[PDB]
């Protein structure tokens, strides 16, 4: 109800650099209304952290810059396909409290096998393109 | 949509 913005993350060489990703990789810091607002970031685990999500790709949104007070915001994660359309969208039904270095997301965001399927067309040119949509309320 | 979690748990 205060500020709604988005960020697109393109991860090049998803399968080619799967060994070079490691446990977790984080995107560049992003923020809209830069002079007014605060820095965000996107974290993704190519392989899940635990046995429950070992066959899934986990995606999280984390607050980087120290805010003046508690931050509450909703988020919506989706995967852009070959034609640039949103697919497998997953959004938090309610908002969640954010502090510096705190993250929120989905452990089972997408099945890792469904992602690698050539039929789904999710990885063109070996590139996973993610789309985040934050709605900060204050 | 889907269950939400954190990576601090």
């Amino acid at each position: 109800m205060v500020v709604k913005f988005s960020y697109m993350w393109t991860i090049n060489n998803f399968s080619f650099c799967r060994e070079e990703m490691g446990e977790v990789i984080k995107s560049s810091t992003f923020s809209s209304g830069a002079n007014d607002k605060l820095k965000w970031c996107l974290r993704v685990n190519p392989k899940g952290l635990d046995e429950e999500s070992k066959d899934y790709l986990s995606l999280y949104l984390l607050l980087v810059s120290c805010p003046k007070s508690e931050v509450r915001a909703k988020f919506k994660f989706s995967i852009l396909n070959a034609k640039g359309e949103e697919t497998k969208a997953m959004e938090s039904q309610r908002a969640y409290r954010f502090v510096q270095g705190k993250d929120w997301g989905f452990k089972k965001f997408i099945r890792r096998g469904f992602l690698l399927d050539e039929a789904n067309g999710l990885l063109p040119d070996d590139k996973l393109t993610l789309f985040c949509e934050v709605s900060v309320v204050q | 949509e889907g269950t939400v979690s954190s990576s601090t748990d």
